């Protein structure tokens, strides 16, 4: 098995994306389906339980062949969702999670993943300034203005590799991520870290127990 | 509308030490020939028919050498206007002066005296007005970039810019330098000023072939305290906009250090700037005629190769040169007039007019100046000058970094022979 | 099963026989995503190859091994069945789907022929694993030897044959050609190297960085100016792709032409190749069996006119751009092997030998 | 020295005799008497007289006859060398018989009514067209005169006594009678790799004139003259060969077939013996 | 008056920096223009006077652009029709001036027509379901080709230039007009000359040896050509004839930026290696099967007889 899949099901101001709002087909329908299609006989979602145990009982609803729906903790979030389910995986990790209403033809993504066997492959679409190479394809610099006290930070090295950085700023990542299994290594020998989105950041593409592994090459696909 | 421009000729960035202080540094023969003149050059190759030649330091000197070139001879199509000041002492100076004598009327080429290139400038000039024909003429300036690598030696460190443009309209959003910076910053609403689309570029050589507006010079009379381009630059794009030309297939460097001199003259001699190459003696001259033969070797007229003496790549050698036998020549430009010993070996040495080396002279990676002279058994290191009728006793050795000329505060060495102090 | 490539574009009527691809159209966006029919592994492999990212043959070759290596080492035998014949019969699948998504070098047919070879070597009565590994070792070996002891023997013949103050031209990149030159600046030879490259791919820029990183006095030009140049140079040194019965060398498109243009003026010619890069088969000319690439490569980005920008719109051109060609046995003079020098004459007699016979 | 006055006495014991037999005695010889009984102290001894020999006498052929049989030898430890001497013995036997192979071979190619045409003296020509008389076979002959050394006069001389009209034609006047001639036979002084041969100095040009006008070219030689060497152009030769140079090389595309002991051969099928043998 | 003489100068700096104008017949049609506006606008009476300066500004001009020989040969052919006149008048000032005015007539009606003649002459050269190989562009080979093409139908070959990829758009045209091109790089030549049955190919400079200057990739394809023995055609009017010969002569090859041969942006490797990009090559007459000119087909072994019939012995070296 190349990939395992996994689907995250706990958000993370209008909507909460777990259970409740559903136009035709339940909110994590539309993950389960598209992985589905595209083999994925086995698939791995993580169920929340700060609702007092009112997810997987209903996701069970959805006549596919098999799913497995691990419980969680009173309280937790998405990196401490991959924390909790490293024990059950052992190959290449296919991250997506619940709001996930999307048309991708994701072998594109995948094929990004696999020809330059990269440490990491996203997904995005047009307040986070992400800088490209002339390509487009592998990410060079990726940065919020949350976290960003000083104005911006480039440094002088990535610029000597890569003269040019075509940056975007209005674009919204759908969470569909290709991790490695040595990047879940790393997650789960530093429990410093959570909330996987904001770990992407920490990419360190160039050289400063940080290594569990050489390159960690990082990739994105923007949609139409 | 014609098209004029305005010729810097005094680098005001007090810089060759103490090359300039003999000759101004636009008379500093680059391959036999002065950068002024391959400034000009470019200037009536790109379709300029009025020129403004702003000279200050040793003026005389500057009018002297262009009142004879060709560029001042009644049939030439480029009409030179030399004009003569002791008082500007900076680019801005020279713009004022130009907006309050009301010298230009529209799009004139700003550039320096010191200027090597062949870019044809047509295509950024109609960009230009296009530009400010749609955009009721908020455009002031378009700036003229080379597509380089951040590696290329022309590139020198001191020079280096980095830059963050609008990909749609090429407009300039940010600009500095990266002189002895490990980090670049770019301010957040650069991304407010144009929203479709950042992109940072470092792989730009600045060829210092601004094309501006009038309005330029009204601004740079609007400011006092702006007094060269980069300051304005930075001054205008932090409050008119500015915008680009980039070049891929055309060659652009002004000679500003020593390392870019040496870089632009071995970019010359491998005619990288074409058509401005030592054989096409594009300065209608009669001594600065040369053969292109294999290697780019430009055995000039009467140069009197000695027996078994070896020209390898990139060789120029100037008429009445004289050249012993058994000498080894790599890479190294011959000022006309010179007189080499035997078994010399040079090595990407300039040497000027007049040079007089004796035999066994090991020569590496220097700059002789004119009438400059070595005697016996006499090695120089990398990166070393001699200067204006300067002599090296036998049996020594300079170190790397070593200047020699006979102005005591201005070199290792002074009036006395370089025999010993 | 894996659906066929469409072959993009017009094809030469001559070349009608040979595939076309483009290299935007791939081959796994009819695939799933974990991919079942073809090994994880062969997939990678297959991508890899039509994107270009693997291009050298050797290159090709090592990736091509280690695939194997990981897909053997993940096989696992079904019930009732012996490894010997299951594994060279799923084996099939993943070959085809290589050749689909670029046609197969010399290299790799030898190494997947070896390969079947030993699997069908495979004692029945062995178990699994150790017959799995016994088949990785055996990898490990012949990769090993066939490439790098290969490579340091060529490297020694060739030394012994490059003299002092001698003008070497190179054509294109080629990985023995590279370590051939920089071990003979490397042991105390003083050359300097003409480099010869040629459109689309301009895969000359890449020996040149080698021999540049390497100290090695270097000068580039492209292939029309070879006649220019060849006055000064002393000798010519190619990189073989192929090695035929009859002795012609079976390599990049440029190198039968300077081969030609060398014999016209009195340069000896030599080609390294190995051993292993030898085959059996035969041509007679670039036409019977070539591979066709992607023929957008050829439009040039000449500033602003672009003039094969639409060359589909135009009903009668057509565009060609040969990735092999085959240069006669007598427009050659030395092939340097494992065995030393020898001439074309004598490959298929050096085929013999690494025949077991 | 005791292998220097042995080989000079050996050439003045048989003026009849080739260089590479000699220097195979000689060294034979030379195992056999110094009783060397070490596996690899007798190497030192072997490539000690090779490089004697071929300092003395600067001839690729005794060159290639000590590299080849010295690796014959070797490919053969009391036991070593008991049966080495056996070996060596039979190799001596061969080497004897080759002249006669190789004349029995070839002297049915002359088409009787042709015209040889030969360069300096050899052993092996003269051989081959003993045997082609002895078989009634008339036929006419030109041979260069050899101009460093007159060996074409001596080979004039030679064949004169064998009953056939022999012309002795001057250095360069090939090239005005290579159009009478039929067919050329030379004996190589040695076989390199790809077929060529580096024979004397006008050999190179008799093979060029050769394919000026299709002639057949034809070399005779035993095969202990077949030398490990690939020279690309002449300078390529070694010089020790050459010494105004003495031997220069003729590419394997000048030359149609070779006359040894192991058969007739296309010069594509030395490199083949050659590989097999493994220098 | 200074009208001439800056018109002069235009010239000779249009000359020296670029190439203007492009085609090389619209360069004879100019250059002889002002030769005789020349030969008109100045105070000479005797003949010796005349050809005196005209050998005078035809340096300079040669000076200016040594490779660019159309302009140096009309030269030559313009002195070879006063000394014509001379000859007939002598052998008479205000006549011998207008009849030297409707020589030069005479020879620029005719130059126009060099085309035409060679494009109907291109029908007895070409047989239905031919290949034809070409490299580079030539306006003279391709209205050769697609005057051809009217009456035939064939195949074409174009082996691109590199660095300067002319053959690409010389590729366009021909398809324009149906006929089947196919386009390659100039790598593939040899590979592909097996099955090429003619190689027609235009030329930048004929010299008195026979041997043509013709674009850079050239001599490797008639190399190809002589190997297969197919036969080697030269579409070159009667203007390109130079009477020059090959190593007499000084500055042969044209050399350019190596920015067309090797980019600016490979960085720090252009400081160690030496690039080189020439333009045109020499290609020997000994692998040129025919030549086909405005006046009929000739073979390189008569070009020296027409050097005679158009270039006087004395102005050869100008
Ligand atoms: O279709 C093409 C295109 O050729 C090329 C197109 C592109 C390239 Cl890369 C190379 C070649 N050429 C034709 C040219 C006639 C031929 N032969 C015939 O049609 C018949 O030939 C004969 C028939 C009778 C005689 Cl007597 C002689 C030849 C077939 C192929």
């Amino acid at each position: 098995m190349e990939f395992q899949a996994v689907v995250m099901a706990v958000g993370g101001s209008s909507i909460p994306k777990p259970l409740l709002p559903v136009g035709n087909k339940p909110l994590i329908w539309y993950p389960l389906n598209l992985l589905e299609r595209v083999g994925f006989e086995e698939v791995i979602v993580v169920t929340t339980r700060d609702v007092q145990k009112a997810l997987c009982a209903e996701f069970k609803m959805k006549m596919k062949p098999d799913i497995v729906c691990i419980p969680d903790d009173a309280d937790m979030g998405t990196a401490d969702s991959l924390r909790y389910i490293y024990p059950k995986l052992k190959t290449d990790v296919l991250v997506l999670s619940c709001d996930l209403i999307t048309d991708v033809a994701l072998h594109e993504v995948v094929d990004l993943f696999r020809a330059y066997d990269a440490s990491l492959a996203m997904l995005m679409r047009k307040r986070d300034f992400i800088g490209v190479d002339s390509t487009g394809k592998r990410l060079l610099f990726m940065a919020n203005e949350a976290d960003l006290d000083e104005e911006l930070v480039i440094k002088g090295s990535i610029l000597q590799k890569h003269p040019r950085i075509r940056f975007h700023t209005g674009l919204v990542d759908a969470h569909l991520y290709c991790l490695k299994k040595y990047i879940v290594d790393f997650l789960m020998e530093n429990g410093s870290i959570t909330s996987i989105r904001s770990e992407l950041i920490p990419y360190l593409v160039r050289k400063q127990s940080a290594s569990s592994q050489s390159q960690v090459r990082c990739y994105v696909h923007i949609m139409k | 509308p014609p098209l004029q421009a305005v010729l810097v000729a005094d680098s005001f960035d007090r810089r060759f030490f103490p090359i300039s202080k003999d000759q101004p540094r636009v008379l500093l023969p680059l391959a036999n020939v002065a950068l002024i003149d391959y400034t000009l050059e470019f200037l009536t190759a790109t379709g300029v028919q009025e020129t403004f030649v702003f000279c200050c330091w040793k003026a005389a000197q500057i009018k002297e050498h262009l009142l004879k070139s060709k560029w001042c001879r009644p049939t030439s199509l480029n009409v030179v206007r030399i004009i003569t000041s002791e008082l500007y002492r900076s680019l801005g100076d020279v713009l004022r002066d130009v907006d309050a004598k009301a010298l230009v009327r529209s799009d004139f080429l700003l550039v320096y005296g010191d200027v090597i290139s062949n870019i044809n400038i047509t295509r950024a000039l109609e960009e230009h007005r296009l530009r400010r024909k749609l955009e009721k003429n908020v455009s002031v300036m378009t700036m003229i970039f080379k597509e380089s690598s951040p590696s290329h030696p022309t590139r020198c460190h001191e020079d280096n810019v980095v830059v963050a443009v609008d990909s749609t309209t090429n407009r300039v959003l940010h600009f500095q330098k990266t002189q002895g910076l490990r980090r670049f910053a770019f301010p957040l609403s650069l991304f407010q000023g144009s929203s479709d689309g950042v992109e940072v570029r470092y792989d730009l050589l600045d060829c210092h072939i601004s094309i501006c507006s009038p309005q330029v010079a009204q601004l740079f009379t609007d400011n006092f305290d702006y007094q060269t381009r980069d300051d304005f630059v930075r001054g205008l794009l932090v409050n008119n906009q500015i915008h680009m030309h980039v070049t891929a297939k055309e060659y652009g460097a002004r000679v500003s250090n020593l390392h870019m001199y040496s870089a632009v003259c071995a970019d010359v001699i491998r005619r990288w700037v074409y058509p401005l190459t030592p054989e096409a003696n594009f300065t209608d001259s009669t001594t600065q005629s040369c053969t292109h033969s294999r290697h780019n070797i430009y055995r000039g007229p009467e140069v009197s190769l000695g027996h078994g003496s070896i020209l390898e790549e990139n060789v120029l050698l100037g008429s009445g040169t004289v050249i012993g036998s058994n000498c080894f020549i790599t890479n190294s430009v011959i000022g006309p007039g010179c007189h080499i010993g035997d078994n010399v070996v040079l090595d990407q040495t300039y040497l000027w007019q007049g040079v007089r080396v004796a035999a066994g002279a090991q020569i590496h990676q220097s700059l002789l100046c004119d009438n400059a002279e070595v005697k016996e058994r006499v090695t120089l290191k990398p990166r070393s000058v001699l200067t204006s009728q300067v002599v090296v006793g036998p049996n020594i050795t300079l170190p790397e970094g070593s200047v020699i000329s006979l102005h005591p505060p201005d070199a290792e060495e002074d009036e006395d022979d370089g025999e010993f102090s | 099963q894996v659906p066929t490539r469409k072959d993009y574009g017009s094809k030469v009527s001559l070349f009608s026989h040979l595939p076309q691809y483009s290299r935007q159209n791939s081959l796994t966006q009819f695939m799933s995503i974990p991919s079942s029919v073809i090994h994880p592994a062969m997939v990678r492999l297959g991508l890899q190859y039509s994107q270009g990212l693997v291009s050298g043959s050797n290159a090709r070759c090592i990736a091509l091994l280690r695939a194997l290596q990981q897909v053997i080492q993940d096989y696992t035998t079904p019930p009732n069945e012996e490894l010997s014949r299951d594994l060279v019969n799923k084996l099939k699948p993943y070959m085809s789907f290589l050749t689909q998504c670029r046609p197969l070098s010399a290299s790799m047919h030898n190494a997947i022929k070896f390969l079947n070879k030993e699997i069908t070597s495979v004692g029945s009565s062995k178990r699994e694993e150790e017959a799995k590994s016994e088949l990785r070792a055996a990898i490990d070996r012949y990769v090993q030897e066939k490439i790098v002891l290969a490579a340091q023997a060529i490297s020694r013949f060739a030394y012994q044959k490059i003299s002092n103050g001698d003008v070497i031209l190179v054509y294109g990149c080629s990985s023995l050609v590279s370590r051939i030159l920089q071990e003979a600046w490397t042991e105390g030879r003083r050359f300097r190297v003409v480099v010869v490259d040629s459109r689309p791919w301009l895969e000359g820029r890449h020996t040149l960085r080698s021999l540049v990183h390497a100290g090695v006095p270097a000068s580039y030009l492209l292939i029309p100016a070879a006649s220019y140049v060849l006055p000064e140079v002393s000798k010519v040194l190619l990189g073989a792709h192929a090695l035929l019965a009859n002795g012609s060398v079976m390599s990049r498109v440029g190198t039968a032409q300077l081969a030609l243009v060398a014999r016209a003026h009195n340069v000896p010619v030599l080609v390294c190749c190995e051993t292993y890069k030898f085959c059996e088969r035969v041509q007679t000319d670039a036409f019977v069996s070539n591979e066709l690439d992607d023929p957008d490569d050829l439009q040039c980005k000449r500033g602003e006119h672009v003039a094969l920008a639409n060359w589909q719109n135009h009903a009668s051109l057509r565009l060609l751009n040969l990735v092999y060609d085959v240069t006669p046995p007598e427009l050659v003079d030395l092939v340097i092997t494992e065995l030393g020098m020898i001439p074309c004459s004598s490959v298929p007699v050096v085929l013999r030998v690494k025949s077991s016979d | 020295k005791e292998l220097i006055e042995y080989f000079k006495s050996q050439m003045k014991e048989d003026p009849d005799m080739a260089s590479a037999v000699a220097a195979i005695r000689t060294l034979l010889e030379f195992l056999k008497r110094d009783k060397g009984e070490t596996i690899q102290g007798l190497r030192a001894n072997l490539t000690s007289a090779i490089e004697t020999l071929c300092g003395v006498d600067s001839s690729v052929a005794v060159s290639s006859g000590g590299e080849l049989f010295l690796r014959f030898i070797s490919l053969a430890y009391s036991k070593c060398k008991k049966i080495m001497i056996e070996r060596g013995e039979l190799f001596l036997r061969r080497i004897s018989l080759s002249r006669n192979k190789i004349a029995d071979l070839c002297h049915t190619f002359i088409k009787d009514g042709a015209t040889i045409l030969t360069h300096a003296y050899s052993r092996v020509v003269l051989r081959v067209l003993e045997a082609a008389v002895a078989a009634k076979k008339r036929f006419s002959v030109y041979v260069t005169e050899s101009q460093p050394d007159l060996s074409g006069k001596k080979m004039a001389k030679a064949l004169c006594h064998l009953n056939v009209p022999v012309t002795v034609v001057l250095d360069a006047a090939v090239g005005y009678i290579m159009e009478k001639a039929d067919l050329v036979i030379v004996g190589a002084e040695g076989v390199v790799e790809n077929g060529g041969i580096i024979n004397k100095i006008g050999t190179n040009q008799m093979a060029v004139c050769a394919k000026a006008q299709n002639k057949p070219f034809y070399v005779v030689a035993e095969s202990f003259k077949f030398v490990r060497l690939f020279p690309l152009n002449q300078q390529d030769v070694p010089d020790k060969f050459k010494y105004h140079p003495w031997v220069d090389y003729t590419a394997p595309s000048l030359i149609t077939l070779l006359f040894t002991d192991l058969g007739v051969l296309t010069p594509s099928a030395v490199s083949d013996e050659l590989i097999k043998l493994y220098l | 008056g200074s009208e001439l003489s800056e018109r002069i100068e235009s010239f000779v700096e249009t000359l020296k920096r670029g190439g203007g104008p492009r085609s090389s017949e619209e360069m004879a049609r100019e250059t002889l223009g002002l030769l005789r506006q020349i030969i008109t606008d100045h105070r000479w009476s005797n003949a010796g006077e005349l050809m005196e300066l005209i050998r005078r500004e035809g340096r300079r001009m040669t000076a200016a652009q040594p490779s660019e020989t159309t302009v140096g040969n009309m030269v030559r052919r313009v002195l070879k029709i006063i000394r014509e006149e001379y000859g007939r008048l002598h052998g008479h000032y205000a006549q011998l001036q207008s009849n030297i005015i409707e020589a030069i007539n005479e020879l620029l009606v005719e130059l126009e027509g060099t085309m035409e003649n060679i494009a109907a002459q291109a029908l007895e050269h070409i047989h239905s379901n031919e290949v034809i190989m070409t490299i580079g562009f030539s306006r003279t080979v391709e209205a050769f080709l697609k005057e051809a093409a009217r009456k035939r139908k064939f195949h074409v070959i174009v082996a691109e230039c590199a660095p300067f990829c002319q053959g690409h758009e010389m590729a366009v045209n021909l398809s324009k007009a149906g006929i089947e091109t196919t386009v390659m790089t100039d790598a593939a030549i040899f590979a592909v000359m097996s099955r090429v049955n003619k190689v027609i190919i235009g030329t930048k400079t004929i010299l008195a040896n026979g041997a043509l200057r013709a674009v850079t990739g050239t001599h490797t394809l008639a190399l190809a050509a002589k190997h297969h023995s197919t036969p080697l055609i030269v579409c070159a009017p009667m203007f390109k004839l130079s009477p020059q010969f090959p190593n007499e002569e000084d500055s042969f090859h044209k050399f350019v930026a190596p920015e067309e041969v090797l980019p600016f942006t490979e960085g720090d490797i252009l400081e160690k290696v030496s690039v080189h990009c020439p333009v045109f090559d020499y290609v020997p007459p000994e692998l040129i099967t025919l030549f086909i000119s405005n006046i009929g087909g000739n073979a390189p072994s008569y070009i020296y007889r027409l050097m005679s019939e158009l270039y006087h012995p004395d102005d050869h070296v100008l």
